């Protein structure tokens, strides 16, 4: 059933590639039963983390058979998110154009500042992050995580053009393509333009408030390479997963932005992503309307209607009663700092890539739950419990129940 | 001794024929001919007059009448403005047939001596017939009769499962009964997941059109209840709830009447 | 206006109350104009925090000031059900049955182990602390907070009914008198009773497990001491404030459970708290019939009307934007722990009073803002908002706007 | 000098706001609180409440007092039993508005001090401003305003072309007019043939539906007809009508609430 | 040069006057005679006929014009099959009014030479005479004409605020205006609200009920809108807008006859 | 061989659910969902489809189907629309399920391969099985069916004692029966006066609301009719007429469908 296909179906492609790469042709040092499970499912996931370093622990078979399961999960996304629009034709055209400017914006966008490192290194090394880039995973080859390249404007631009816009919902890629007028966007569409590009300002100004003194990372960069780091650490946590700079040495208050900003998803139709930004954007201006007085919940001068404010509230909950339970069930699975136990798990769930430096030390018994959260927050808080979920239809109503809340 | 009875509705109808089927005398009277035709055998006068105009009243040597009866349904006034009028004539006891909960107040101070409401005052009778026949009790259609069973049989302390087509009824019901239920009698899936098997009296006061009393109790009929009660409207409504299976069937302007004429003769 | 005078007029018996105990009769040691603003502040909003410790700084005018503001936020908290019943006459009950059971548990069933220290500290100390413990306020006289009565029968006994019944709402208070049958409440009162039982079996469940052999507190205590900790710290953070046992020495998971166990309040009307018990269930189990078919949000065979939901939803996301913005403007005032800074915003707006130990060394810049938290949160999100919100009334409709969120 | 207004309706409303006009205290209620919203500042005091209870009677002191004004239409059980209530206070002078003829007698019955129809005692008047103003009259419409000026006219001894859409009121006006047609006055051919022209003075009180009123006096002033008097129902019926050429307004409610407030000003 | 109109409706009767105005032969055609009547002097040859029997379309000498016209409106078998009775008669030019956009279709695939929609294609006719006017247009009333005006308006690229009592129609035109509003044209505050005021050209499209119609741009021109253009109904609905102060009137049943039957004279 | 049916009414349900019954293959196919779903396991493929998009039809393979039905009922256009593209397709055999005589007229010139009248041409049949049967008839209710079984007893020499309840049907049936009669079958007195018992086969075809329908069989049964026929509605309409007393139960369409299912089998 198609709720139930996509639970253990998308979870089987996690399992057979699990043996794909701890195949001795791909891993190079010793591959635990445990490190191997956990990172063929951030990459089938798209998460962007990893228990081994991707670049020097996986040879290039490795590397391929990751980059290839990407492109299934965005796929399988891509699938995901039709569903949702009609509720055959265009699964040519949405893989075709997947591949497309997969191909044209890497072996072409990405490999002019990249062939420094020769053929073997540089042909490869601009093909493989397009396929995580685009599709919003985190999987960098280089152990640097994209560090090294802080402030060089090929990688700032190219990379953020392939998360945001594969990020975004399909329906925006779709729609500004035969749309392609300022004004005939309809309201999702219309939404998504406006919150993405809206809410990277605060981003970028949060970043560059915070980060701009601070000596570890962003206090003591030239002026340029300032702006390199605000901007893609403001829109990195967009379940992207890459790092401009280091998590691990920043400001407390920055990285408590990045939990909000990584847990509300980017796109519905998008990459991957934890709770949409259409969600967040429907719950909060809901709200916003009840503390006024409009009797709905009207955008754009097009008010939604009442069953979309349920569906949000209802993802919206979701993510966070999980999340918290994952915050609940490391903490004292793994002695580690509170900060980074709270970022982790948001980031789990959210696909988002970005880690403090606790993937690599991670326990095994903090891995087993940890593989479900990237499970479970990829795979969507909705669409996932309804496989599971007896569906009960009631026919006869109950009398009125009188409760205060304030 | 002498007894008269204004207005020849269903209820006043009721009164003339049955206080004549004993033996008693009763001045009928109707405010146009069209009833008191049909009634003139059934009462020992039968009279075409209003019972708003005074020399109406005189001439028909109505104070001589220990016993007058004002059941003129339709509109108020003519019901008020009789009693008024008897009041003033120093009848000994006027008896009223109210329409809503004001017409009891407005008629208390003129001086009505009794006051009956035919679908309130029927359904504590048939919430004691329902409580001295025998558990699961339920009332479909919250009107004034079924409105009328369900909290009187609370009351008692007898569970109801008080059901009407809409809500504006069960909400007011929601503390009035076992359990308050907003459903359509018509639906079977309706008539099922209310567990309305269980119920071995189902009481269907659905007022206005008689199609949804009667579907009620065919489906009730097809659940194999035990005894289904039903509130009637016409004649032909009782012909045809009879060929259904109703195993009860009510008229609240009819049957009460026929009780008043009891409560008349027994009074002297 | 309703809304206004409940905003404006609870925000001076601070203020004057502020002054009440920065008075050279009240305070012994020199109160400094920001440690003043606050403990005042917090005893009228009855959270339970102090930047000063209450029992040695203040002398005897210093603490019967602080138990008048209990007294005075429990007055504001008879308003807010006096609002519920509508939505004069019970204005003598409700201030008069206050004092009844204030007294009779004070000054008879606290002062039956207290008349040790005298009558000159015997008699006080235990009818402040029911003042205080009845409001759910925090304050306590002797510096160890009630740490020193770990295992006592008495306290653990006498206080928990207090703040218990106390916190429960007063319909419930109301609701059990005059009905008194087991099957004749009404859908509200039948809630609370459920739930708040309910849920201490589940929270004195969590602290039995998770504090059991954790060698700092109740790791070492006695088999029936283990008890009277794991219930008073599981019926504590319901905004009471009283510490069993030290929170700055537990397990990380225990905190985490808290953070929610205190950010949740309890009751409607209650006696203090950030978003009413009441409020979580009805958002929770409503997530919950959205994962069933059913199409509305049925309890107890008395299914609960749409409106709820919505304003739930508002009370529940405002709770948390605040604290988020709470967590956030003291991580950067202040280099403190992050797992505090969470729990004492948490607190803060919960009105909680179980402070890690942050409370006496909370910064001026840090305190102003976290005076308008545990101000924002005793006030409750909604009854706050509709001062200063401009109601704005829709008349006319608009066309449906499609948005995708899964 | 005490004067209170219950009911806000039309004739309720006219009262409260032209005596707040002149400078005396109106205690205005009503059973709502949508119409005790807008009269806010056109009385000494509003309030909402509902004349039936006593307790919200004796809590408003209406028994300080002297003129207490019964304006509820609609039932007219909330009109009665109001002045029912009203005379056990011991109010000294109570005025009503009656609606039918049935309610002028059980008021009269009760004790009002004082009884008023908007639609009729307005149409006296009006036929008095007609028979003052100057010889051929004309009433369009045999309502009860309609039907109060043309039997009014007829008294004094003037010439009054009655007309209504169908018959049923033409033949209880038969005698009541110096000519009883039977005629829609939305047809030319049917203005023209009853010699509609030769008449200075038309009336039209046809009520209910506006269209019958406004197209009948878009009809008459094409027939150059000097003075076209009209019966306006709500307040767009006044705006129209005034476009059209109406030489005359006429409010049976409002208007009579004006005169009214002045019969209680001049009272004392 | 031989023309024939057949059904005499409001369309059909629009282009037996004007095509005789001018001076062509016309054989004017309904069902029934109380149309064929009025439309004696009004035409070439009056005839009574039915479109749908073979006999009457030859004996009439049909087949001799090479212009027919098919103006039955109501039921659309009518239409239907008397085009397709024209098309066997091998008859030249074939033109009729369709109703839905079904019967744009059907007639389509039986050989209907013309097809027009008198209420669609008049409204793209004022979506362009408001267009060479002059900036700020709102149409209220989004029926058949009122919606083919928001469209059009709307495709040469014109801000248009559209509003229609109800949502059902407002929904369908979110896109097909600058502005989709739902509002009741009769509230003051709606009007108001909307910045109507800001609009100097309003349009009344309201169909169905005159009064929403009428009292609409009795508001307007209350407003001082610079020009209003009202949907009228029939002859009188004219005169009364035309003295409320209404800048246009559109007939779309006549005004739409008078274009197609230029369109008939100019095609031979 | 390949059988597919468009519309899944009352008549192309009786076909879809019957033609599965024996074996064959059916594509049946609706407008809406709401009745496909019903029909997901009475057919070889139920498919949720609009007959009047071209590209619809083709996905639909429809032209390997040499039989294809249009039930849609309510709008015609939806029916002669759809066999219009029909038509096109070149299919072998369309048939068509057309409303009033227009409808045949229309329809057999696009090139409907067959028309049926379910209430027509089951009259025709009932006439036949009420001659074969046995001698005085009567026909209650001159509806569609009612009046093609008054048309065709009387075609072939059978008394008909046709009555409905108006007399704008009567009339056109003056000759088209034994006896024509202006009477309500509700009325006792006129049932006795009309002789009615001395029938021994009446036929209650009184259409649209039931209790016209119930109520007359009612009073037929209690004349002790003989045989009386009745034409039920809905589903609940054959149960309640069933416990009356109704000797039998025609249901137009749903029992003409199984006649036309079995024509199109035994066709090939």
């Amino acid at each position: 059933t198609p709720p139930q296909v996509l639970a253990i179906g998308f979870f089987l492609t996690i399992i057979i590639g699990a043996v794909l790469l701890m195949l001795p042709i791909s891993t190079t040092k010793p591959l635990s039963w445990i490190d191997a499970l956990f990172t063929a499912a951030s990459a089938t996931t798209v998460t962007g983390l990893a228990v081994v370093d991707t670049g020097t622990q996986f040879t290039v078979f490795g590397q391929t058979v990751i980059m290839g399961l990407i492109q299934i999960g965005g796929l399988g996304f891509m699938t995901f998110a039709v569903l949702i629009v009609m509720i055959i034709g265009l699964v040519k055209v949405l893989f075709l154009f997947s591949i497309s400017i997969e191909l044209i914006a890497a072996l072409i966008l990405s490999i002019r500042l990249v062939p420094q490192y020769g053929w073997s290194s540089g042909l490869f090394a601009s093909l493989f992050h397009a396929i995580s880039a685009f599709n919003n995973a985190g999987f960098s080859l280089w152990p640097d995580n994209l560090m090294s390249y802080v402030g060089d404007p090929t990688v700032n631009l190219v990379i953020t053009f392939l998360f945001i816009t594969g990020g975004i919902g399909f329906t925006v890629l779709f729609d500004v393509m035969k749309n392609r007028r300022f004004k005939t966007f309809s309201l999702h569409t219309k939404l998504m333009l406006t919150g993405t590009l809206m809410l990277n300002a605060i981003a970028m100004l949060t970043v560059f408030i915070l980060e701009y003194s601070n000596p570890g990372t962003l206090g003591h960069l030239h002026i340029v390479d300032k702006l390199w780091a605000s901007y893609f650490q403001a829109v990195t946590p967009r379940t992207a997963g890459f790092n401009s700079l280091d998590f691990g040495s920043m400001r407390e208050g920055t990285i408590v932005f990045t939990l909000l900003l990584m847990f509300i998803g980017a796109g519905s139709a998008s990459t991957a992503s934890g709770i949409k930004l259409t969600t967040f954007i429907v719950i909060l201006t809901s709200v916003i309307a009840y503390l006024r007085g409009k009797k709905e919940t009207v955008i754009f001068r097009r008010s939604i209607k009442y069953p979309i404010i349920i569906k949000a509230l209802a993802v919206s909950v979701t993510s966070l009663f999980i999340v918290f339970l994952g915050i609940f069930a490391l903490t004292i699975t793994e002695q580690a700092p509170f900060l980074q136990i709270v970022f982790e798990t948001f980031s789990a769930f959210g696909t988002v890539g970005l880690t403090m430096g606790l993937t690599p030390e991670l326990t095994t018994a903090g891995k087993c739950i940890i593989i479900v959260i990237m499970f479970i927050g990829r795979i969507g808080p909705l669409t996932f419990v309804f496989s599971f979920a007896k569906t009960e239809q009631s026919n006869i109503r109950y009398p009125d129940g009188e409760v205060f809340t304030g | 001794k002498q007894f008269a009875v204004i207005g020849l509705g269903r209820f006043g109808g009721s009164i003339v024929k049955e206080l004549h089927r004993m033996g008693h005398e009763v001045l009928a009277v109707d405010i146009n001919e069209e009833k008191v035709n049909a009634y003139a055998s059934y009462a020992t006068h039968a009279v075409i007059a209003n019972a708003t105009e005074e020399n109406e009243l005189l001439s028909l040597g109505i104070r001589n009448f220990e016993y007058v009866i004002v059941a003129i349904g339709a509109n108020i006034q003519a019901s008020t403005l009789t009693t008024l009028l008897l009041k003033e004539l120093d009848i000994p006891n006027i008896w009223v047939k109210a329409q809503n909960y004001y017409h009891h107040k407005v008629l208390e101070k003129i001086g009505a001596d009794r006051i009956i409401h035919p679908e309130k005052d029927m359904g504590v009778k048939i919430a004691q017939s329902l409580s001295d026949e025998n558990k699961q009790f339920a009332v479909i259609g919250l009107g004034r009769f079924g409105g009328s069973i369900v909290k009187e049989l609370h009351r008692m302390g007898h569970e109801v499962l008080a059901v009407d087509i809409n809500e504006e009824k069960v909400n007011a019901y929601a503390s009035y009964a076992t359990h308050a239920v907003i459903a359509n009698a018509t639906e079977e899936n309706e008539l099922l997941s209310l567990g309305i098997r269980n119920f071995e009296y189902v009481i269907v006061a659905i007022g206005a059109n008689i199609q949804a009393s009667t579907l009620t109790t065919l489906l009730l009929k097809e659940l194999d209840i035990p005894n289904i009660w039903v509130k009637a409207q016409n004649y032909y409504h009782h012909k045809v709830l009879e060929k259904i299976g109703a195993d009860r069937i009510i008229h609240p302007e009819k049957d009460m009447g026929v009780k008043i004429a009891q409560s008349l003769s027994d009074e002297n």
